[PDB]
């Protein structure tokens, strides 16, 4: 579980007292990376790439590069292989709890059942019924975002409890008060519109927010609650990225099917090759941003509150 | 009926697009100065990061109004 | 009679979008000046922050007009 | 005919929106100059802030027009 | 009875907003020169402020045509 | 017929607003040059004002167009 | 029959507005050059005036087209 | 009657865009020329023809507007 | 009735995605222009520039998100 | 009957207007370079004039397509 | 009968106008440096000239598509 | 229901064209510095290439929305 | 039915027009860099050409969507 600290190390180092930073990234980052990347065909390609790097890790072989001046290969490749073949598990399990990826020409070839293809067991999600399923998973994603911010505020509160400059712990519980207040306000406006138990929630949130103000006249504290509000919302991109990738794969599959149905006596031979090369060329640029997004999300969202600023220890 | 749906969709699209455009217009010059500052200001990359990530609240608020009127759908 | 609702919605969208674009245009110059200054102006960091955060009020104005004529809805 | 008030809604939306556009494009260059001026102008911070806050008259006029139009509604 | 009202309102708002945008564009360059001038030209503060206040005659025209359209409204 | 008065009203609004920002962008660079020129141009401010009042031709022409049309209504 | 008239009038307004905008830009750049040119251009004052004066012909063309459209009305 | 207003706004838009393009050209042309004049007093005669060149665009625009009015 | 609604929401989502694309393109323009200018000595900082180039990618995301939800409405 | 006439006319009008705008944008840079060259390129005057002349070929297409569309009427 | 012809006409006009605008923007930037290049690069004149001829590839598409939907009419 | 087909077609066209404009704006500032760098940077040619390669995905996104709306025929 | 194909023609024309605009905007400063380069970079002429041909691939997407929408027609 230890070697995941490579990403944490070269920024997070700080002036001691902090406890949390290391175990959080292996339990979160590969999960959401896999949720983003639902293509099993891409996942097996990445597994083969890990196999390719395993052929170099056995020897010393720093292997250099002409362009990017990479030299620091020898032993960090081992832990990089460890993290990638840890995350391939999450992406392959996400690819099977998600919709199918390749070959499933559901018009004629239903590899796994559906109401449009009677027979074997139906698929759970297809992203044609996006009216309901997308709404539910969006609620799931924003729930994950808000609970992550909750855990961050909780650990900030725990730090404030031990350290006797606990005046900042008071503003820390003020953060949670503002969050529960705006949650009550959202449930009032675009929620189910009831206000029975919501009235107590808004009462307690607003009250504890004013008591947080009562600690001291912090001018910087009153605008930043808006930034905190956007922070839980920023997590929503994780569905849109994977939906874009899924629609890309689906439209490539439909194009291949259309080519292989009409000119099928010859269209299959060219179609398989063109589908493969198109998928690979799309992959080679889109996957960089795909993998860069969630680690940026985790950094800017989680570390920004407690451990980022202490001048690197 | 369906005309109202299309019109409020136009409202959503205009709001989100123009909010994104304003945020990008800010971010372009902010990061253009910031990355040039990085080369010798290696210490100041933290301030550069927060300056660059600050103006995202604009598109946040645009998304907020889009989604509340999408609730009013 | 619901046809006016889409009109007021597109009004929401255009108003907030133009407001966001204008404040982004402002912040583009302001923060770029600030990050350039911030090397020597490490003491004046708080001044840079208040200068860049000043134009944000336009989003507030757009939000309030959108909210009031949405409560009209 | 309820369609009348949607048009006044979009009209006040346009008015407030490009009023915000005007105040943003006004404030951008003057504040970019002022923030750089601060390095010696720590005495002149009062002048810098009053030049920066001067353009807001345009959007207060715009919101006045929007308010009287809403009152006409 | 209501059809004319909305068109009058949207024309009024468009006109006053465009006037506001024009004054913003002018005041951008005017203040960009003036703020840089003032730092030693604090003696010329009087002429700087009157030059900055000069372009407002066109939004005066915009608000007067807004008033006459409101009177017709 | 009243809606046609709305059409001619919005035509007036477009005319006066476009003339307004045309005049603003006209005055912008000229005034920016003049304000910087002031310090040496203490004798030349008389002709600086003269050249600065040239752009007002556009707004007076636009307003007389609006005036003759609102006479026509 | 008035549906024709409003369209013609808004055509005139659009034409004069774009003419004013273009002449505003054209006057702007040459005036910005000339004002800075003045300090040594004490002799070249007459040439500066005619150079600044010449772009108004576009405004003249816009005026004549608007007036002949009004005569058609 | 709608055709008359539509052709009117069309010709107004045409001449407006033509005027705008000529203004954009003439701005930089005059900006170069006037700055040149400081030594180019002898060269003024060659300078003025460059200023006179963009007029053809609004000439085309106005003749198109005239033929549209003749169709009216 | 269904003809108007579907086409109108389609053109709305097209507006949204197009404007978002324009904004992120404008951002990425100057960001990468500065990056390739700095890359001469930034052979060590090439990856550092890369993360700056990928930050404006977020602007597309909300656009096609709302496009997807409007398509799901269709 | 009247529907097609105005539509074809506004289409050809916007076509020729956009073409004129594009060639004006071209000439703005072209002549600015050429005149500055002329100060020593008095010999190369004829060589400069061809670059002024060549952008007109695009509005040749605009006038051609306008005449063709007129013949379609 | 008329709606189709008018709509395809305005489509043709819009397409060709935007093509002319794009090629003008391209030609401005290339020829501005090209003219200054030619004066010393008189030998490189033919080499520099082809870059001016390069942007025409898009307006030839813009005219051929206009031809093809005119044939579709 | 023929209106739906035309509206979704113009939506596809708008999305594709706007995405193309954005990625062209990006590629301009990329390659403008890339080509100038490539004189010294003959070794760094591959490094220059990927910077042009990145913004192309905007075309892919526009083509995606165009093709799904195409399938909605 | 005719209005439908007119609408799809408008969409096609808008798509290709914006695509041409984008590729022209890119090719503008790309060629501007290339012609400056070619003076000493006569050897690097092919490297300039491969750079310039890349944005030309941008407009073919609008070309193909226009072709497939014509096939729909």
């Amino acid at each position: 579980a230890k070697p995941f600290e490579l990403l944490v190390s070269f920024l997070n180092t700080p002036k001691y007292g902090t406890f949390d930073p290391t175990p959080v990234v292996p339990v979160f980052f590969p999960f959401w990376f896999g949720m983003i990347v639902g293509d099993i065909g891409y996942a097996l390609l990445f597994y083969l790439v890990g196999r390719w790097l395993s052929g170099y890790v056995k020897r010393n072989e720093p292997l250099v590069i002409d362009l990017f001046a990479l030299k620091l290969k020898p032993q960090v490749i081992g832990k990089l292989v460890h993290i990638l073949n840890w995350m391939v598990f999450w992406t392959v399990v996400w690819g099977v709890i998600y919709g199918e990826f390749f070959g499933t020409f559901l018009e004629h070839l239903g590899v796994f059942g559906t109401p449009e293809h009677p027979g074997l067991i139906p698929i759970l999600i297809h992203r044609i019924d996006t009216a309901k399923t997308a709404n539910l998973l969006i609620l799931l994603s924003v729930a994950f975002g808000v609970v992550l911010v909750f855990f961050g505020l909780a650990l900030r509160a725990y730090l404030g409890l031990k350290h006797r400059h606990m005046a900042h712990f008071w503003e820390g519980v003020g953060y949670l008060g503002g969050l529960v207040g705006v949650l009550a306000l959202a449930a009032s406006y675009l929620g189910n519109l009831q206000a029975g138990w919501l009235q107590g929630l808004m009462y307690l949130g607003f009250g504890v927010f004013l008591l947080a103000v009562l600690m001291s006249r912090i001018w910087l504290m009153i605008p930043e609650i808006f930034t905190q509000a956007g922070h839980i919302l920023s997590h929503i991109r994780i569905y849109a990225v994977g939906a874009a990738g899924g629609i890309l794969a689906g439209l490539l599959t439909d194009v291949g099917f259309a080519l292989a149905e009409r000119l099928g006596l010859l269209g299959v031979l060219l179609g398989l090759l063109v589908a493969g090369v198109l998928h690979l060329l799309i992959l080679l640029l889109t996957t960089l941003g795909h993998m860069l997004q969630p680690i940026r999300l985790l950094w800017v969202e989680f570390f920004t509150k407690f451990g980022f600023y202490e001048e690197n220890g | 009926g369906g005309l109202d749906r299309g019109l409020i969709a136009v409202g959503m699209g205009l709001a989100v697009g123009l909010a994104a455009l304003g945020t990008g217009v800010a971010q372009a010059r902010i990061g253009a100065a910031g990355v040039g500052a990085i080369a010798e200001d290696r210490s100041n990359f933290g301030t550069a990061l927060i300056f660059l990530l600050l103006p995202e609240t604009l598109v946040i608020f645009g998304l907020l109004i889009a989604f509340i009127l999408n609730g009013r759908l």
